[PDB]
């Protein structure tokens, strides 16, 4: 009866057809995280990022946007494992929900919500952000941010996740890439208290015993597998 | 374990 702790990165969702979050040379594809991903960039200039969060709010939730082999599976391997189960992601999709995940830790937040930027209360929010959209639990309504964890800010439900990592018998990294920390340092602490540790991803990230089990390929394919051996051997 | 952060 294992407890297994599965943090994912953008390379879950890479398949998905999801602009991505994967920080590269500085850019999240086209854009300079210094200034679309940082407090500072919002400070600059927010009705840029504003716009830009607007833009990946709504390629989110466009028609040709699925959960896909990779994200099933981990909904099948909750539904198999209860509250033994605990899912964290870096991710800021809400496609480990459509799949059929529940009580995703988001510890770098969602593209689905928006923050009161004094209040830090969070609420869903589907549509653009504009100037006039503002808090409503506050004495003089705040301009609202995107719910999504900049460098520089604390991840979010890093409790839960140190305890959780505290006890987990296996833990799983799926699609990330080892340069984004806390959570590049999660195996670490893993390791530490005893779990297996496994690595699933298209490519390496880290290089060493850290992982003690690791199949690299494109997360469909090699994630489904996983899972699916892991949940013939609880039988 | 501290803020978000690269490298
Ligand atoms: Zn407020």
């Amino acid at each position: 009866k294992p407890r297994v702790l599965v943090l994912t990165g953008a390379g879950i969702s890479a398949e998905s057809g999801i602009r991505t979050f994967r920080a590269a040379d500085g850019l999240w594809e086209e854009h300079r995280v210094e200034d679309v991903g940082t407090p500072e960039g919002f400070d600059r200039d927010p009705e840029l990022v504003q716009a830009f969060y607007n833009a990946r709010r709504r390629q989110l939730q466009q028609p040709e946007i699925q959960p896909n082999a990779a994200h099933l599976a981990l909904a099948k391997l909750q539904d198999a494992l209860g509250d033994r189960f605990l899912l964290v992601t870096q991710n800021c999709d809400n496609l480990h929900e459509r799949a059929g995940n529940t009580n995703v830790i988001h510890m770098h937040g969602e593209l689905l919500k928006v923050r009161c930027s004094q209040s830090g209360q969070a609420l869903d929010w589907t549509g653009d952000v504009t100037p006039e959209d503002k808090c409503h639990c506050c004495q003089f309504p705040a301009p609202l941010r995107p719910h999504v964890v900049w460098f520089g800010e604390m991840p979010l439900g890093m409790d839960e996740i140190y305890m959780a990592l505290s006890m987990a018998d296996i833990f799983i990294a799926i699609g990330t890439s080892g340069h984004v920390y806390p959570a590049a340092g999660f195996v670490h602490e893993a390791k530490l208290h005893g779990a297996h540790t496994v690595e699933l991803n298209l490519e390496p990230s880290q290089v060493g015993n850290e992982f003690a089990e690791k199949y690299y390929g494109p997360a469909s394919q090699v994630v489904p597998e996983f899972v699916e051996k892991l949940l013939k051997g609880l039988k | 374990g501290g803020a978000k952060r690269h490298r």
